[PDB]
RNA sequence: UGGAGAGUUUGAUCCUGGCUCAGGGUGAACGCUGGCGGCGUGCCUAAGACAUGCAAGUCGUGCGGGCCGCGGGGUUUUACUCCGUGGUCAGCGGCGGACGGGUGAGUAACGCGUGGGUGACCUACCCGGAAGAGGGGGACAACCCGGGGAAACUCGGGCUAAUCCCCCAUGUGGACCCGCCCCUUGGGGUGUGUCCAAAGGGCUUUGCCCGCUUCCGGAUGGGCCCGCGUCCCAUCAGCUAGUUGGUGGGGUAAUGGCCCACCAAGGCGACGACGGGUAGCCGGUCUGAGAGGAUGGCCGGCCACAGGGGCACUGAGACACGGGCCCCACUCCUACGGGAGGCAGCAGUUAGGAAUCUUCCGCAAUGGGCGCAAGCCUGACGGAGCGACGCCGCUUGGAGGAAGAAGCCCUUCGGGGUGUAAACUCCUGAACCCGGGACGAAACCCCCGACGAGGGGACUGACGGUACCGGGGUAAUAGCGCCGGCCAACUCCGUGCCAGCAGCCGCGGUAAUACGGAGGGCGCGAGCGUUACCCGGAUUCACUGGGCGUAAAGGGCGUGUAGGCGGCCUGGGGCGUCCCAUGUGAA
């Protein structure tokens, strides 16, 4: 009737109290980041992306998310950022952006 | 037939419990028993084959009818009568089918309560007495 | 060893893709006669340059949509609108069988 | 169905195990009965198709 | 993990292995990738065994790991006999 | 357990004599004489041609009943004599020969079937010190073949090398009776291992 | 090294055509008989519901607590608190519950078989390697205390450890957007901006061993999609609106309307879309000379599901049988407040069915998981039992013994069958008893040796006191179906179109070779008849291998769409076709 493997769902909902806890600080400020580019201010976002992006592959050595769709959670923000810095942008060097 | 059947147990004053060996005089509860009903000797594996006595069978004839009270109580009867008459071993009626009142066959010769009583308090239908009929030859 | 299969364009009515059907040869597996079957092998298109009514080749690659597997590589010939009408000719046939 | 044999032990709640088969000269039946079934024994003084129709051994004497 | 173990095809009471790779999330009696030994148990045969003596370094090459009767069943075989 | 019961009671159904017995056989009591008719009260009958279905019946008969290896036994052997390649009415006859029944009885250790099927179904006669309480053996080409060495000294083997007090028994097989044994050495042809049976008509109905 | 035919329409014949039989097979069943072993198989129907027992746990070289034994100090070994070594209980954490086992309800589908692709992916424990193991902090189960609850249990205030988490220095390496070169579908390096490493434990104390992180590669297991084949019905002829296609975004490891907003009229189908019925598929199995036909019993691979349906987390790998949540139906307990829930895992119970079996023993061998090991669990499996469920093999004796004993049947009364059959002389003696005892088992574990290489030593059997060996020793089971033709085998008595046989032709009206009985004979033999299904017979769906004047059959006729084809000669392509080697058609 009893069985001592009912341990299983007591990782999963401790672990899952982590996961779910990391996992809204990446589009959270992914967006909130992506807003600012719309905006104008650049050094904001670019100061935001750097804790986002330290959230995202700090966030790569558990079990969270670290596969190629761990690269392109970053990808696509540092992707969709570079666009709309040119129309009247003035792209400076924050840390995210490379060139 | 010959099947292996034990797992041998009995009643205590509250509930259940289990023997693994039984042995001559004492009695008890088996299950596992697949086809063999009440009446009937079972014998062991190199045994003799001993059947026992007392295969209580009479030949008593009894004339008595039923009346079930209404007009449209032959289905019933016909249908109740059929797994009523089973336990019953005298079942032989031969009733002729030109009216109504099922007459059931008379084995006790006060056969109400294997009949008339398991058949009102068991099964739920209500009867009567009846009356029989002449034949002349 | 990706197959290369030549098919014909019947239609290009859709934009950025084209109809393509494949005629082929097999014997039948019990009676034993050559015929000819098609299926339809829809491709994309990325030059806009295979107008209707062309006989082109086809090189499979990554899916892009429901019902879609392959792409033109190379036309053959053109011009031969007769085929186009051996498909088309079956597609104004179907009317006549209904209530 | 149909009934083999010399007679047989029937009632109106018997329960009959059926065969199979055809019947020629009868126009409806298409089923026979195997006798040796707990309400249709098999007939006595049957001892040449004795397994066909359903007997034991004809004891000695 | 793909390594090294005997695969029993044989009737009752007479046993029969084959030494034999595959991957461990198998059955005894599962798909295996290559045939390379075979051995009897009971010692009526002369001929209990062969294993080769190129592909079962290729094996244990690309790592597979033998258990107890893969591993004395191939140690009786001579792979790691060199001095 | 192949056939218990009367066994020339066959003979005269059969026809041409049958050598099942022995002793009885030889001598002139084999009861094909002055009862030539097939057994049951009806015998001498009116002079009715048998159906070209019993003709092949009774040489199925006369393949079986002689060898005594039976039809659910039968069968199968005619299943690998087809399955051989070759003439396959000539390598089921000598692949019958090689079982130790005949193996035996051709030796000539026996006086019939049922001294070689039983003294063999006991256990006595023995290839090489594995004794074989079992006439279904296949006996391979070259096989020496003794009797035990509690056998050598019985009353019924004593009378069992009495005609084969050196009998010179065909290219199939030799033998050593000083030695009491005997070595089959090579399987037997149509003609030469000389039975009665004929070859024709008998894939010919074990092919219906 | 491969193929039977007959009965049957007619006064009689030929041809066409229908039905049946002689053969083989089953996860089969019924009746009768019944002795022993070996090897395979054992709910096909209700994928209906289940009492109870067992099937997945493991780690003290990870960590802290409670209880004992003995290692002890102001020990009355009550010693309560110093001390401390091994079991037990529970917890944090790591690995395994995605392996293995069972079923085919649903699915006509890239689901499956076959062959590939990924420039559109992953791979932990396996192996080859480039590096590392330095800092700080934090809380939660466990005990300290309290409350609630009949209970299972649950709720609050602090505590510390771990190989749990967070923040750093290091960044050889990897990742991201732009621009560069050989290939153009997202595949390899260079450059800067940023980001990502960890963890320790044990012994004999670095001599070593077990573990961890970034990354490269090779095996193995998977995901996706494509060419081909994949039941029947047209009395199912139009179907579809995220349906068809693009753009942009979200999600999965990864392509994809997988999902969303706009743009457009698209997409498929008489080469059978759509709709309905049926069905897991294949290697295989049965039959057949072959081509074919039926089917998926055991075993193996894949798919679907775990009472029906829906959904997500953890986990590398699940949308997870004994993991989690909700609805539906059902069972059980209740201190009538709330819970436990799912045997289509093994054995068993009940309903249904004609039909399907042990709540048997064990980790002795393999395998799976954990641990450095010692060892733990294994209803997977290794073995017996039950049921002639199928096959294989064997016994129920043997040699002699009469012109025919006795009993039984027929007779025209002589005789014939039973019949060498029986008793008798001799022999082997299956069962039965006595004694012995197995391969399956040498590995894991230690010793020498350089922790590898190599050699040596030690433990272990449910089967089983069984198979088997050496002797002694009793002649000691037999039935089933048929007998007019197909197809093997006939006399008498009673029945007089009644009782009955029956697959067909068809019999039984006082001689019934067709019924019941007696005898005899035939076929098989621990098996024989019967039923249901499949193939062949059947060329009776004809591709090999058929017809269309009269046996069933040419549309009432013509034009004409699609399709199937198609005069002569020359040249090209090598698509169909043929040949050679290889991959592959697993087992
Ligand atoms: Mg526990
Ligand atoms: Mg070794
Ligand atoms: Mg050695
Ligand atoms: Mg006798
Ligand atoms: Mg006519
Ligand atoms: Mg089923
Ligand atoms: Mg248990
Ligand atoms: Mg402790
Ligand atoms: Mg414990
Ligand atoms: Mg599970
Ligand atoms: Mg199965
Ligand atoms: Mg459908
Ligand atoms: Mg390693
Ligand atoms: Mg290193
Ligand atoms: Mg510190
Ligand atoms: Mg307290
Ligand atoms: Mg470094
Ligand atoms: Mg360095
Ligand atoms: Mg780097
Ligand atoms: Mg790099
Ligand atoms: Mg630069
Ligand atoms: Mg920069
Ligand atoms: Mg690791
Ligand atoms: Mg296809
Ligand atoms: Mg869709
Ligand atoms: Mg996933
Ligand atoms: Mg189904
Ligand atoms: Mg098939
Ligand atoms: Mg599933
Ligand atoms: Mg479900
Ligand atoms: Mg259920
Ligand atoms: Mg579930
Ligand atoms: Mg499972
Ligand atoms: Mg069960
Ligand atoms: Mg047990
Ligand atoms: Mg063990
Ligand atoms: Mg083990
Ligand atoms: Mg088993
Ligand atoms: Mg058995
Ligand atoms: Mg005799
Ligand atoms: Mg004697
Ligand atoms: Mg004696
Ligand atoms: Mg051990
Ligand atoms: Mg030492
Ligand atoms: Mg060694
Ligand atoms: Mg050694
Ligand atoms: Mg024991
Ligand atoms: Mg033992
Ligand atoms: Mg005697
Ligand atoms: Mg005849
Ligand atoms: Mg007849
Ligand atoms: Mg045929
Ligand atoms: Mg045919
Ligand atoms: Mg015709
Ligand atoms: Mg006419
Ligand atoms: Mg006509
Ligand atoms: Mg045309
Ligand atoms: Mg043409
Ligand atoms: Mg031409
Ligand atoms: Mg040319
Ligand atoms: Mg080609
Ligand atoms: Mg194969
Ligand atoms: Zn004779």
């Amino acid at each position: 009737r009893n069985l001592s493997a009912l341990k299983r769902h007591r990782q999963s909902l401790k672990r899952r109290l982590r996961n779910k806890a990391k996992k809204s600080a990446i589009k959270t400020l992914s967006k909130k980041a992506i807003q600012l580019a719309q905006e104008g201010k650049a050094e904001e976002a670019l100061k935001i992306m750097r804790k986002a992006e330290s959230l995202i592959d700090k966030a790569a050595k558990g079990s969270t998310l670290h596969k190629n769709a761990a690269a392109r959670r970053k990808s696509r923000l540092m992707r969709k950022v570079r666009q709309l810095l040119e129309a009247a942008g003035a792209p400076l060097i924050g840390g995210g952006l490379s060139a | 037939r010959k099947e292996r059947v034990a797992r041998l147990l009995r009643m205590h004053a509250n509930h259940r419990e289990e023997v693994e060996e039984l042995k001559a005089g004492d009695l008890g509860a088996v299950v596992g028993l697949k086809e063999t009903i009440t009446g009937d000797t079972l014998v062991g594996e190199d045994a003799p084959r001993v059947i026992l006595e007392s295969i209580e069978v009479p030949e008593p004839v009894i004339d008595v009818a039923i009346e079930p009270k209404t007009k449209a109580d032959q289905e019933k009867l016909s249908q109740a009568l059929a797994r009523l008459a089973e336990e019953d071993p005298t079942f032989r009626v031969s009733t002729h089918p030109e009216t109504g009142q099922t007459i059931i066959s008379g084995m006790g010769e006060l056969h109400l309560e294997i009949i008339v009583d398991r058949l009102k308090r068991e099964f739920k239908v209500d009867a009567n007495v009846g009356k029989p009929q002449v034949a002349y030859r | 060893p990706k197959k290369v299969l030549t098919g014909v364009v019947v239609s290009d009515k859709m934009q950025k893709t084209v109809t393509v059907l494949v005629e082929r040869q097999f014997p039948h597996p019990l009676y034993g006669k050559v015929i000819k079957r098609s299926k339809k092998y829809l491709a994309h298109d990325p030059e806009e340059k295979y107008k209707l009514g062309d006989v082109v080749e086809i090189i499979e690659s990554r899916p892009i949509s429901k019902r879609k597997r392959f792409r033109v590589l190379r036309l053959v010939e053109s011009g031969r609108m007769d085929l186009v009408e051996k498909y088309l000719i079956r597609r104004q046939n179907y009317e006549s069988l209904s209530k | 169905a149909y009934i083999p044999g010399e007679g047989h032990n029937l009632q109106e709640h018997s329960v009959v195990l059926i065969r199979g088969g055809r019947v020629k000269d009868l126009p409806g039946v298409r089923y026979h009965i195997v006798r040796g079934v707990y309400d249709a024994a098999g007939v006595k003084d049957r001892k040449k198709s004795r397994s066909k129709y359903g007997t034991k051994k004809p004891k000695e004497a | 993990m793909v390594k090294i173990r005997l695969a029993r095809f044989g009737s009752k009471h007479n046993p029969h292995y084959r030494i034999v790779v595959t991957d461990a999330r198998r059955k005894r009696d599962g798909k295996y990738i290559e045939k390379i030994g075979y051995y009897d148990p009971r010692k009526t045969t002369p001929d209990w065994l062969k294993v080769d003596v190129e592909r079962a370094r290729y094996w244990l090459s690309v790592g597979a790991q033998p258990t107890d009767t893969a591993r004395r069943l191939l140690r009786q075989a001579g792979v790691f006999r060199q001095e | 357990g192949r056939y218990i019961g009367p066994v020339c009671r066959l003979c005269r159904r059969e026809g041409v004599k049958l050598y099942l017995k022995g002793e009885r056989c030889y001598s002139p009591k084999c009861a094909m004489e002055r009862r030539p008719y097939p057994p049951g009260q009806h015998g001498q009958k009116r002079a009715r041609r048998p159906s070209d279905y019993a003709v092949r019946l009774r040489e199925k008969q006369k393949l079986r009943r002689i060898y005594g290896i039976s039809e659910r036994q039968f069968r199968n052997l005619f299943e690998e004599a087809s399955k051989k390649k070759g003439v396959t009415g000539s390598v089921f006859l000598g692949l019958l020969e090689s079982r130790l029944d005949n193996v035996v009885y051709r030796l000539g250790f026996a006086v019939s079937r049922r001294q070689a099927r039983q003294l063999v179904r006991h256990g006595h006669i023995t290839v090489n010190g594995r004794r074989v309480d079992l006439p279904s053996y296949r006996v391979r080409p070259g096989d020496e073949i003794a009797v035990a060495e509690k056998s050598r000294n019985l009353e019924l083997i004593r009378q069992n090398l009495e005609a084969m007090k050196g009998r010179k028994v065909g290219p199939w097989l030799s033998l050593d009776v000083e030695g009491m044994k005997g070595k089959f050495l090579r399987l037997p042809d149509r003609e030469d291992l000389a039975l009665p049976v004929n070859e024709q008509l008998v894939i010919e109905f074990y092919s219906r």
